[PDB]
């Protein structure tokens, strides 16, 4: 795969700091950056960067606002909900969280939640403002291929 | 009530587990009750269950309380109620809910209605604007009959039960009982609760504009009265309910309306999009950042990150916001402990940019916008029959503006109603009028931000500068500082301005706020015996040299000199008055007069 | 009356005080 959809997904965020002091600076002058320090850090170097040490350079800050806040608001109903204005991927962000971490808590809460939110789009597929239409925004390639194959099989089947 | 009890029943050996955490909170908030009260020489019965707690381990005991909660409010108040005095009985008021927890998508605007979730529970947000009266109401007298020493008990229910379809009472006081015994009652030993009817607009920001903004109300009870002020953004959430008779009426009712929605909750709660709380961990990062001797000039261009200099206009809102004290004189008068700036300009040099931003930032100042009505200061006595007989004073726009700030627009550019409208409301600190009722004299401690045009162009250096807009100068006596922005053409300064509207397309506000409403509720020092000796000499010069130069100064405006370096400790935060406070003061006055 | 006309089991009557008025007769001869 060369990732035509992910590494994007990849070019988002984290909240996070360190262990010790480095003078690698690229973020300005004062090239020790002093320990304990919120840095926001992207994907691809801190995937990494939290597994060589022993004890690794970097310190995994949670954000815990996807740990938390919305875990009990994806518990209650989920027929219309903030999937996206949070996270613009939630799925392979949830994904490369659980290979470093590896909690089953959360590993459980969103194995309820894609049947349910499926269970909308099998049966809600026979055939504004600023955002607004994002409660259907990572749901594009889920269901659209599958969109096109109830389209054509009536046209087959009528005249 | 034996099928329709038993699921009730269920539930009251269940929930016990949910408040594991809550059974020392319910007694422990009673026992100081039984202590105060005992030991003089005070809260209601709130019990806030969590829905996470009962949604964590029970599905058909929580579907219920969204689907159909009408059956299952009053189970969970008859196992509360039984285990207060199982709890605590020995020394000699139900403890109805709060419910507060997450909904799961039932923030219904009230710009759109249900059609599924009649009688559901429901979350709404807005702004009130109403604020109805107060009004007692029984729910339970206590006959007695004097003959015979013996008492009676009798409960009058209305719609306030909110979930049963009681046949109702409509009766006083039903005396003279199937006895021969002239009837008494211990009113003392009756019980009552009160009434206020308040209306929710709404918010006009997410509304789309293809309506003006639609209302509905909600009842409340005793524990929640007199917490709302008419401008502020509450939230509350509450049970659906509809009442009254209609359609199928004796006769005659074609095409009325019989359902009027009420709503009868709980929980009513402000939000700021005074609950600010902080730890010891920020509460210290700000002694920390009040130990530099730069932040009064760092807090300055760090306000309005989109406009290029006046640094004597940046440092004088921001000196402004905040405000200074006033100490009012033991039977005497207080003086102006406010502070009331002026702007004008020649147009399009964002004078009126500044004037909004202000309003994001206002923590509870609500402005207007200065359209030409009488009602800037008063009420003219509208009453709208208060429901059928009493006439009250509804207040127009002066109890937002206490201990806030308040900003208006065209000045100039008014009818003769509202100049003679600031000019008592600026000496004195409050207004009073009888216009159909009775004098009565409230109190707003507020402060004006003007803006105005001067009328003939590019006129302000030809001329006089004084007399200059004309209108009446007892409002200009009654103000201080009279900015006037100029706009010269400078080939760096609008090559400087090229970009930075262009970089706009795409030490922060938070820890701003932070600030000034901690620094609100802090010393106050007033005294230093040498820097108000500096002050004169600063003043007395220019005393003699007010009519050698353009401006003619009053006595009025050495209270202004005290005031600004008065609040400048307070940026500070120090009980000492300074030195260094009677410079900034000179120089900001020196370039609104030169 | 059925329904409650029977009230609870006060413990303050008026004819415990009302001979605690009966003794306002010449007692208090301090003022
Ligand atoms: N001196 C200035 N420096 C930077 N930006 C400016 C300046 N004057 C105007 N602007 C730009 O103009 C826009 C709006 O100006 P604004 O409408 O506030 O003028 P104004 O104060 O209303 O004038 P008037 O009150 O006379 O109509 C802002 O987006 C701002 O970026």
């Amino acid at each position: 795969y060369y990732d035509i959809d992910d590494v994007l997904a990849d070019g988002t965020e984290f909240p996070c700091k360190f262990q010790y002091d480095i003078p690698g600076l690229g973020y300005n002058p004062g090239r020790p950056i002093t320990k304990n320090t919120k840095l926001s850090l992207p994907l691809w170097l801190a995937r990494i960067l939290a597994i060589v040490g022993p004890v690794p350079f970097v310190e995994l800050l949670p954000p815990d606002m996807f740990s938390t806040k919305v875990m009990n608001a994806i518990k209650t109903d989920p027929v219309a909900l903030d999937l996206h204005s949070i996270n613009s991927h939630f799925f392979s962000l949830a994904i490369k969280w659980i290979m470093l971490f590896s909690e089953k808590e959360l590993a459980n809460v969103v194995s309820e939640l894609l049947l349910q939110r499926a269970q909308e789009l099998n049966h809600h597929a026979s055939s504004t403002s600023t955002f607004l239409l994002k409660l259907e925004e990572m749901e594009k390639e889920i269901y659209k291929k599958s969109h096109e194959s109830y389209k054509d099989t009536k046209r087959w089947m009528f005249k | 009530p034996d099928a329709v009890f038993g699921d009730r029943v269920r539930r009251f050996q269940e929930f016990l587990d949910t408040f594991t955490s809550y059974r020392d909170s319910v007694r422990s908030i009673q026992v100081y009750n039984s202590n105060n009260a005992a030991n003089y020489n005070i809260l209601p019965h709130r019990i806030i269950i969590s829905l996470d707690d009962l949604r964590e381990f029970d599905r058909s005991f929580w579907s219920g309380i969204l689907v159909e909660p009408a059956y299952f409010i009053p189970p969970a108040e008859k196992a509360l109620t039984d285990l207060a005095d199982s709890m605590d009985d020995v020394p000699h008021h139900p403890w109805k809910l709060s419910f507060k927890g997450s909904f799961g998508a039932h923030a219904l605007s009230p710009r759109t209605l249900t059609a599924q979730h009649l009688n559901k529970l429901v979350s709404v947000e807005g702004i009130v604007t109403k604020t109805s009266l107060v009004r007692p109401k029984l729910i339970r007298s206590v006959h007695y009959a004097a003959k015979t020493g013996r008492f009676h008990y009798r409960d009058y229910t209305d719609a306030t039960t909110t979930l049963t379809t009681r046949i109702p009472t409509p009766a006083i006081y039903p005396t003279e009982d199937t006895e021969g015994n002239k009837l008494t009652t211990e009113y003392g030993y009756s019980t009552f609760i009160d009434h206020q009817r308040i209306t929710v607009q709404e918010m006009p920001e997410m509304a789309p504009a293809g309506q003006l903004p639609r209302s509905i109300d909600v009842i409340l009870d005793d524990d929640l009265v007199d917490k709302t002020k008419p401008g502020d953004r509450v939230n509350v959430v509450g049970v659906f309910k509809s009442l009254g008779a209609g359609g199928m009426n004796q006769s005659n009712s074609n095409t009325l309306i019989g359902f009027k929605t009420l709503i009868l909750g709980n929980t009513v709660y402000p939000l700021h999009a005074a609950r600010q709380m902080l730890t010891d961990f920020d509460i210290r990062n700000i002694n920390k950042l009040s130990k530099k001797k730069d932040i009064f000039d760092i807090l300055s261009q760090s306000l309005a990150p989109s406009i290029y200099g006046h640094d004597h206009i940046k440092k004088a809102i921001l000196l402004m916001l905040m405000g200074g004290v006033e100490k009012n004189l033991e039977n005497g008068s207080h003086l102006r402990g406010d502070i009331n700036i002026l702007m004008v300009g020649d147009p399009s040099t964002a004078k009126s940019q500044l004037l909004r931003f202000v309003l994001n930032t206002a923590s509870l100042a609500i402005a207007t916008t200065g359209r030409g009505s009488s009602g800037v200061g008063l009420t003219a006595a509208v009453t709208t029959d208060r429901e059928t007989g009493e006439r009250r004073l509804e207040a127009g726009a002066m109890v937002l503006a206490d201990r806030g700030v308040v900003c208006i627009d065209e000045f100039d550019k008014m009818t003769d109603v509202d100049r003679v409208a600031i000019h008592e409301v600026m000496e004195q600190q409050t207004v009073t009028i009888a216009k159909a009722g009775i004098h009565t004299t409230l109190n707003a401690r507020c402060s004006v931000i003007a803006a105005a045009n001067p009328v003939f162009g590019q006129y302000d250096v030809n001329r006089d500068p004084h007399q200059n807009i004309a209108l009446p100068d007892s409002l200009l006596s009654r103000f201080d500082l009279l900015f006037v922005v100029t706009d010269d053409i400078n080939e760096i300064r609008d090559r400087s301005i090229s970009e930075h509207v262009l970089r706009t397309h795409r030490v922060t506000i938070p820890f701003l706020r932070k600030y000034v409403q901690y620094a609100k509720e802090r010393v106050i020092p007033q005294l230093t015996q040498e820097a108000i000796n500096v002050i004169v000499k600063n003043y007395t010069d220019l005393r003699n040299d007010d009519n050698t130069k353009k401006s003619p100064i009053t006595a009025r405006t050495l209270e202004t000199l005290i005031r600004l370096a008065t609040a400048h400790a307070k940026v500070r935060l120090s009980k000492t008055v300074n030195k260094v406070d009677a410079k900034v003061a000179a120089n900001l006055l020196r370039f609104a007069l030169l | 009356m059925s329904a409650a006309l029977p009230s609870i089991q006060l413990p303050v009557d008026y004819n415990n005080l009302f001979n605690e008025i009966t003794d306002f007769l010449v007692t208090f001869k301090q003022d």
